[PDB]
């Protein structure tokens, strides 16, 4: 039949009293509501994907989809709620956590928030990813955006957008908050799939904005859309920054992908008034003991433009640079032992690279000190993985302390062409390539793949050919 | 009609809070009346303790002070004004949210009396703060409305050292969130005063505070341009302000991301000219110009704002030197005062220095008082006060006194505890006979029928005859002589 057979799956949320058995318990009365609810809305997707389903729902006389956004404007609040959870599922947008502020819905939706599948346990770099850089893919049709083109522009023109207004205005504070970004969504989804005929009566809010400079209407109601506007202006800046890395192993990838592209396109005095004033502001001298020192103050210390412990040769801050390597020194446990969640976990290991980096720059004199560090790495690589005889006791604890935070202190140092040099003198690449064949060790392989920078020709690249063909097949399938 | 119904609580209303509704609607009266204008100025002390007594249990009876309330502020002059703003800062400090049918007429009503140079303007600014407060994020509603008084605030301001500005910016940083499409016009205001250099240093002191004060809970993205170029311009011209101008500096560069590493440049030739050295500003500045991270750079900073978020009745009683009819309207007067004064109630209590002052509103509480001390009394104190209201009763004939004793007995009737104990019956046969002589026939007659039910006498006929042809009710008379042809003996109707 026309308009009986197909849309009595539009019942339960069209009619807001819907009594589906004649013969029920009343006991589970509630709980049937809530069961018809999810049984329908599992129905009204499954027949917007088929074309079979679109056109005949969307009929030019009087259709289903009409009377699906008729019943959006009724001020109900149980209808109106199940209807928005509808809609996210039909554009496949994910889902914001319930609050009554924006900001808490608006950190909750963010394309770079954390995942279960980053970890390193799962996929660790190359699943995280995935999902943050971008598709090399410039011209190759999505033929996904093309079916989202077309249900975007059915809605629309039956009048999707002022039914989403006459919500944002006249419904509850929470469940504005929800409305509120599908409407940002749609709105960026549609500035850059749909053609430019659509685009004119688009990004206008013609309704939305009357409201919002009048003066005759009631004053509750003229802020509400003003401030909804003023929520809804601050979700294009989260889609202007874009995924941003959320792991340090991923952000040094890319720190080092655009220094290279743009060294190749061919401030301060500094004098020891501004040291001896900041040095003894640090903390690090007067305390000798940790979480006492001001860890601002240290970083930029050390990579202010002057300063590299060869311009200005000093004692004191020879007692500065001497008194910080005895705390990140692997075998003195000071920080090998921190747990994984300390509440500064980045700020220390930034710090640790920002670090590395500041002795390598005095090239004659920093080596001394920098021989120390790279030392007893090897020795603690010695035995974790267990090469050398040893119970493999750190295993038990590498994952669960920042002691796995120590890569990235071997692989800022691959960067630097008098870094890969100094490697070799302490004969750190030796260790990295006996490690490869190791049955059953497969945390460490991921670890040493992922520090290790391969832009120049050298050991790393070597190193690299080894994993990816000789070790074990779960191990490689990662690599 | 509906002040009537209190006086008897006819709503049955439990005598916990019945003492606060009736102290309200005496208090009121005396309220509404310009010709007792002498009153006005101690009543509203009595009021504002009730509110604090109560607490949140005060909501109920907003809608009854609150519009005869503004309605005197508007109409009376004098010094009483000035007070009465003070005592309304603390009616909206106890009920909070509860105030929103009644804030469009007290805006309205500040609009007049913000004279822009007068002794009147600190109260108006102290009662701002204590506003919202009470509102607590929907003060933007009403904000807008204030904003062209306090506009022309920081330009016309004849007081020495500029104070009123520096009490207004105080309360500007309490709006917080609040004003959200308010900004573009209220900023330029703010940063016209730390720039002129002609302003007292006080005043440009505040300046500079209120932004960063103000930087917590706003974004300043926008608004870049509009107030870093003014600071500039005042590091290089005040050796005075250097140290407190380059907090309000550093906290802006904190909400920017990697934008501002355009006007490095631009500012660090005024540091290398004048050789500032701030702890905190040099550790934002090293972080933008060589990298950091990559998730901290341009950062939104309200999502990282939230991030981290993340007894003695019986000498009043008996007396019995009462004998001149003045002495029993001065022992009435003592009786009522008497019980005012240890009520076990503290909403009462405060009423009775307004009963000193003015007598008129002790009768009306009369009836409220005596259920208050009559409960806590034990069988052999309440006793003795019933033999004292029977000598009372049936000493004098003074319609006054009477008909409040009479009121009294009408008001225990009516509560759930039952009458007061008398003689016999409740003294039905004593108030029946007290009532005839006062002229009131309604409470007679009702007397007459309660002695009826119990047993129907030819005195009793009698009298309800004579009762109902006094009161025009001829036909009702005639009903009870029906009564006696039939259901009573024959031969014994009296041919009177």
């Amino acid at each position: 039949r026309a308009d009986v057979e197909l849309e009595r799956i539009l019942a339960p949320y069209t009619d807001f009293h819907y009594r589906h058995s004649p013969d029920t318990a009343e006991g589970q009365l509630k709980e049937d509501r809530e069961a018809r609810f999810l049984a329908s809305k599992m129905g009204i997707i499954a027949t917007f994907r088929s074309w079979a389903g679109i056109i005949n729902l969307c009929k030019p006389g009087n259709s289903g989809i009409q009377s699906l956004i008729g019943v959006l404007c009724i001020p109900n609040m149980e209808i109106r709620r199940g209807l928005l959870e509808v809609l996210y599922d039909i554009f496949r947008l994910p889902l914001p956590v319930v609050t009554e502020e924006f900001i808490e819905a608006l950190l909750s939706v963010d394309p770079g928030r954390f995942q279960d599948s980053w970890r390193l346990s799962d996929g660790f770099v190359a699943a995280e990813a995935k999902t943050i850089l971008p598709h090399r893919a410039r011209s190759r049709p999505d033929l996904m955006d093309n079916y989202l083109a077309l249900i975007l522009s059915a809605f629309i023109r039956n009048g999707l957008l002022e039914g989403l207004v006459e919500v944002i205005t006249n419904s509850d504070d929470h469940i504005s908050v929800r409305a509120t970004i599908l409407l940002g969504e749609l709105l960026h989804m549609a500035n850059t799939i749909l053609p430019h005929s659509h685009s004119h009566h688009l990004h206008c809010l013609p309704t939305l904005m009357n409201m919002a400079a009048s003066f005759d209407i009631p004053k509750e109601k003229r802020l509400r859309a003003s401030a909804a506007l003023n929520c809804l202006k601050r979700f294009h800046e989260m889609k202007k920054r874009g995924p941003k890395p959320y792991s340090l192993h991923l952000d040094h990838i890319i720190q080092k992908a655009i220094a290279t592209h743009q060294k190749r396109d061919q401030i301060l005095k500094d004098t020891e008034e501004a040291l001896l004033i900041n040095l003894r502001d640090s903390q690090v001298l007067q305390h000798k003991e940790n979480l006492e020192w001001n860890w601002n103050l240290i970083g930029t210390i050390l990579k202010w433009p002057n300063v590299n412990l060869r311009n200005y040769k000093d004692e004191q801050l020879h007692r500065f640079v001497r008194r910080l390597l005895y705390f990140y020194k692997p075998s003195s446990k000071l920080y090998a032992n921190l747990d994984l969640d300390f509440a500064k976990a980045k700020q220390l290991t930034v710090v640790g690279c920002q670090f590395t980096e500041f002795l390598l720059e005095s090239e004659e004199d920093g080596q001394g000190y920098l021989e120390d560090l790279v030392k007893d790495i090897v020795q603690w690589l010695n035995a974790s993985s267990g090469m050398k005889p040893e119970r493999s006791l750190q295993n038990n604890g590498l994952l669960t302390t920042l002691s796995q935070h120590y890569f990235l202190f071997i692989g800022t140092l691959s960067c630097h062409p008098h870094g890969v040099k100094m490697l070799e003198k302490c004969s750190v690449f030796q260790c990295l390539l006996n490690l490869c064949s190791l049955k059953n060790q497969d945390h460490l392989l991921k670890l040493t793949v992922s520090s290790l920078d391969y832009s120049r020709d050298g050991l790393a690249r070597v190193i690299l050919s080894k994993i990816l063909t000789a070790a074990t097949d779960a191990c490689r399938l990662y690599a | 009609y509906s002040t009537s119904e209190m006086l008897v609580n006819m709503g049955n209303l439990p005598l916990d809070e019945f003492y606060p509704a009736v102290s309200m609607v005496a208090l009121m009266r005396i309220f509404r009346d310009q010709s007792l204008s002498h009153h006005h100025t101690m009543v509203v002390q009595a009021i504002t303790f009730i509110f604090k007594s109560l607490g949140l249990k005060c909501v109920q009876f907003l809608p009854q002070v609150m519009p005869t309330f503004l309605n005197v502020i508007r109409v009376c002059d004098g010094a009483i004004r000035e007070f009465l703003f003070q005592q309304l800062g603390m009616l909206v400090s106890f009920v909070k949210s509860h105030i929103r049918p009644y804030m469009d007429e007290i805006v309205t009503l500040m609009r007049e009396f913000w004279v822009m140079n007068t002794s009147i303007q600190s109260t108006i600014i102290l009662l701002i703060e204590q506003i919202v407060v009470a509102l607590g994020g929907e003060f933007k509603l009403y904000l807008p409305q204030l904003i062209p008084h306090m506009l022309r605030v920081f330009m016309h301001d004849n007081s020495p050292g500029r104070i009123v500005s520096i009490k207004l910016l105080a309360a500007i940083q309490l709006f917080g969130a609040n004003l959200d499409d308010y900004l573009h016009l209220l900023l330029p205001p703010i940063v016209k005063l730390f720039d002129a250099p002609e302003a007292p240093l006080p005043s440009r002191k505040a300046a500079l505070e209120t932004v960063d004060r103000l930087t917590e809970s706003l974004d300043f993205t926008d608004y870049a341009s509009r107030i870093i170029h003014p600071i500039v311009r005042t590091l290089d011209q005040s050796p005075e302000l250097r140290s407190t101008a380059m907090d309000t500096l550093s906290s802006l560069v904190f909400q920017l991301g990697k934008k501002y590493q355009i006007f490095i440049p631009m500012v660090n030739k005024v540091l290398v000219r004048h050789r500032i050295n701030h702890q905190r500003y040099d550790v934002l500045i090293c972080r933008i110009v060589k990298g950091y991270t990559l998730a901290d750079e341009e950062e939104d900073p309200l999502i990282y704002q939230h991030r981290m978020l993340r007894i003695n009745l019986q000498k009043a009683w008996g007396a019995a030197r009462r004998v001149s009819k003045d002495d029993w309207l001065e022992w009435l007067r003592r009786l009522s005062l008497e019980l005012l004064k240890d009520s076990s109630s503290p909403s009462l209590r405060s009423c009775w220095a307004l009963a000193q002052a003015y007598n008129p509103m002790a009768r009306d509480l009369f009836n409220a008082a005596f259920v208050s001390c009559w409960s806590e009394l034990n069988e052999d104190q309440q006793d003795e006060l019933i033999r004292s209201i029977e000598l009372a009763l049936t000493s004098q004939d003074i319609a006054e006194v009477t008909q409040t004793l009479l009121n009294l007995a009408e008001f225990m009737e009516h509560s759930d505890k039952g009458p007061l104990p008398l003689r016999d019956d409740n003294g039905i046969v004593l108030l029946g006979e007290r009532a005839a002589k006062c002229r009131a026939y309604a409470k007679a007659l009702h007397y007459k029928e309660l002695e009826f039910q119990k047993g129907p006498t030819p005195a009793i006929l009698e009298s309800l005859i004579s009762i109902n042809n006094k009161l025009q009710q001829p036909e009702a008379a005639a009903g009870v002589l029906e009564y006696a042809m039939k259901h009573f003996g024959e031969l014994e109707i009296q041919a009177t």
